[PDB]
């Protein structure tokens, strides 16, 4: 299958065997699209809010994370924020691959490009 | 007759039955079934191991029809294999002395995932600027089959050594095979067979020749290629290039050392060029002004060209003025009124049964219901 | 809850290894009588483990043992006019080695003639009728010919007339050559 | 979600004009593999576009190319001698 991100590796189209990838690229793809972005599914995508006091900055949090649990069932989501110094709103995702049991590691993390 | 299974369906049901074996025996003296009794971690362990036998039986005789494949049959079974390039590593300088790669040199492409190793030590001899040597991928699969130039990063420098890289895509990759896939390449080795008849010795004559070439296959003809005088044993093959000409001596001699060790005990192969008898057609066709006469030319044209191909061709059969009249007429915007055929009316028989025919030259003679003629005289030759 | 591994390679007591031990004082392995009521059973078993390790050898027919060469010959294709229980098994491996690669594939040539005949330790020579024979036939004079559907196979003067060599090859050259080529078996004047 | 116009017309790009591009560093936009994979598609959809554009020119006679000569024929009346395929282009179309 084509992870998410399309990159032209080996001049093809990386095409990955292993699902735990798989599954990241599909969190990247959810993540990367606002509610909108796509015009044949203009509900799909997370929704974004930006220029807001934080005040209520934790019900976004957890409309990420149910879009998150209903889009990719094959992870569990845990949606963590933190407030930082000047405007940043710092998410954290917490997820893990249920077909293993251990952290996989990717060996394209390390290839540089 | 069927396939006998070597599984147990329940083993469950087997230490059951032993146990309910366990009463038959004893005569009705031993009714504990339950794993407090004293026979039940004994029957159970001994149907636990036993299971354990019969997946391996179950595994050996699976390893052994594909052993039976490999040997007897001689089709391996693919599992897996890991895919093989060519190398080319480039000097930078000549040197006085032999420049020597050592065996399992590595190389990989830009992002890392791919490694591949030399399967040899590559001698570049003294004097020699680069060096060619195969190299196969670190593990199966076909991710590893990639274009060319794509495997040239080297973490190990070599003084003297310019570049790596690979002049051959990778290929030969796979992840292993189905078994259906097995099975139809252990069929086929059985279909193999040799030709007997004139049809698959001309089939496999033009296999070897290539596409666009053409083969006859005559019993009995001796190499005087006399019809009255009758060779046994003798197979005379006459052979048209795959350029439409009469073969030449290296193809004879191709297409003899492919079929050499196919012919039985008992017969005589005779390879010989065909021969070529040129058709000069003259036309004289009437329009319906459906299309221009520039467009009529060139579909009477294709068409007689689709017509005189070697392949639509049987030689040493007659050139029917019939079917030329027809295959002209097939374009549909004409109607034909004279045709003549190597300056005659009638069709054309061969000299001899190894002659096929060539068309060379056609003149057009248009006319439409206004009076206005095209002439033309096209010259087909290559 | 062994692994199978160190019961059946290592210990070799595929049953035995799997008995409860755990609770020592009392427990299978604390006493003998379970060690020696298993032995036979343990045994029993590693033999048929290893006749199935050894199986995928007994395929193969350069490396099998004999008594599977007959339970192969109807898997290559050889039957009661073809095989033959006399044969000297080194013959059968030959011939079972060699049937789907080049014997049956080729059948009515020349090499798998002579690979016959040769498998069955009979020298020969496959002479085609002429007229002009390499050894002996002088330039000037004599006329290039051929038989057509005609061969011979001469044997050295080893073998009897019409002894087992003789009717041996009869039989192989029925078998093997083309049905419409007409053959004789005669002595190698050689 | 952008509309028609513009990515008809002016971006050219019907396909990868419309592609998200709101989250920078992670998007479609900002992996060029997403513009040459839909490159081919965006070109054979804007000469089908042009094509269809000019496809009401095709129906004037004068004003047509002589591939749709034959084509209108018939849609005029002539299908008997009154119409014949070796008429002179020009004439065809006063015709």
């Amino acid at each position: 299958m084509y992870v998410y991100p399309p990159r032209i590796i080996n001049g093809t189209l990386y095409k990955s065997t292993d699902l735990a990838e798989y599954t990241r690229g599909k969190i990247l793809q959810t993540l990367s699209i606002v509610r909108g972005e796509l015009v044949a599914d203009p509900f799909f995508g997370v929704p974004l809010r930006l220029f807001s006091n934080i005040n209520d900055y934790q019900s976004d949090v957890s409309k990420i994370q149910i879009i998150l649990e209903e889009e990719i069932t094959e992870a569990q989501f845990i949606v963590t924020g933190d407030l930082k110094n000047n405007g940043i709103v710092s998410l954290t995702v917490y997820w893990a691959y249920l077909g293993t049991e251990n952290i996989e590691n990717f060996e394209i993390d390390t290839s540089n490009i | 007759l069927n396939a006998p299974q070597l599984v147990v369906d329940d083993y469950e049901q087997l230490i059951i039955d032993s146990l309910v074996h366990t009463n038959v025996v004893s005569n009705g003296e031993f009714t504990d079934l339950d794993a407090s009794g004293f026979m039940r971690p004994f029957a159970g362990t001994m149907a636990y191991a036993g299971s354990e036998l019969l997946y391996k039986a179950n595994l050996a005789s699976i390893a052994a029809a594909k052993s039976f494949f490999k040997n007897v049959l001689g089709v391996p079974e693919d599992t897996g294999t890991k895919a093989t390039t060519t190398l080319q590593f480039g000097l930078s300088a000549s040197l006085s002395t032999d420049f020597i790669v050592p065996i399992n040199f590595q190389v990989s492409d830009l992002s890392g995932t791919l490694r591949f190793y030399t399967i040899g030590n590559l001698v570049i001899p003294a004097g020699a600027t680069f060096g060619t040597i195969e190299a196969i991928a670190e593990d199966i699969g076909e991710k590893y089959n990639v274009s060319a130039n794509f495997i040239d990063q080297y973490s190990t420098p070599l003084t003297y050594l310019q570049y790596v890289t690979n002049i051959r895509p990778a290929t030969n990759g796979r992840s292993g095979e189905t078994i259906d896939n097995l099975i139809e390449r252990c069929a086929q080795i059985i279909r193999i067979r040799n030709p007997v008849s004139a049809l698959d010795f001309e089939q496999l004559a033009e296999l070897t020749m290539g596409e666009g070439s053409r083969c006859k296959a005559i019993g009995l003809l001796g190499i005087n290629k006399i019809v009255t005088d009758p060779q046994p044993g003798v197979v005379h093959l006459f052979l048209l290039d795959v350029n439409g000409n009469p073969a030449d001596p290296v193809t004879i001699s191709t297409v003899g050392a492919t079929l050499q060790p196919r012919i039985m005990l008992g017969t005589r192969l005779l390879i010989s060029p065909m021969e070529v008898l040129n058709i000069e057609l003259e036309l004289i066709a009437l329009s319906d002004s459906s299309k221009t006469f520039q467009q009529l030319a060139d579909d009477i044209l294709e068409a007689l060209k689709v017509f005189f191909n070697p392949a639509n061709l049987t030689p040493g059969e007659p050139v029917l003025i019939e079917e030329v009249k027809f295959a002209i007429r097939s374009v549909g915007g004409l109607s034909i009124s004279y045709l003549q055929m190597n300056d005659n009316a009638i069709n054309i028989p061969m000299p001899n049964q190894w002659t096929i025919p060539r068309f060379s030259y056609i003149g057009f003679e248009l006319t439409d219901s206004e009076g206005t003629v095209y002439r033309d005289n096209v010259v087909t030759v290559t | 809850s062994k692994d199978a591994f160190t019961a059946w390679n290592v210990d070799r007591r595929p049953i035995y290894s799997r008995m409860p031990k755990e609770q020592v004082g009392t427990s299978y392995h604390d006493y003998i009588a379970t060690d020696w009521l298993t032995a036979y059973w343990d045994k029993i078993f590693i033999e048929c483990y290893d006749k199935l390790e050894d199986l995928p050898r007994q395929f193969d027919p350069l490396q099998c043992d004999e008594e599977y060469l007959d339970f192969l010959a109807p898997l290559c294709g050889w039957t009661a006019p073809y095989w033959s229980g006399d044969y000297p098994p080194e013959s059968k491996r030959v011939l079972l080695a060699n049937s789907y690669s080049l014997i049956w594939r080729d059948k009515g040539s020349l090499t798998v003639l002579s690979f016959v005949l040769n498998a069955l330790f009979i020298n020969h020579r496959i002479f085609v009728p002429g007229s002009f024979i390499l050894g002996q036939s002088q330039v000037s004079e004599d006329t290039l010919g051929a038989a057509g559907w005609e061969f011979e196979i001469l044997l050295p003067r080893d073998y009897a007339e019409n002894g087992y060599e003789f009717r041996l090859t009869l039989k192989i050259a029925s078998l093997f050559s083309p049905l419409w080529c007409k053959y004789r078996v005669r002595y190698d004047n050689l």
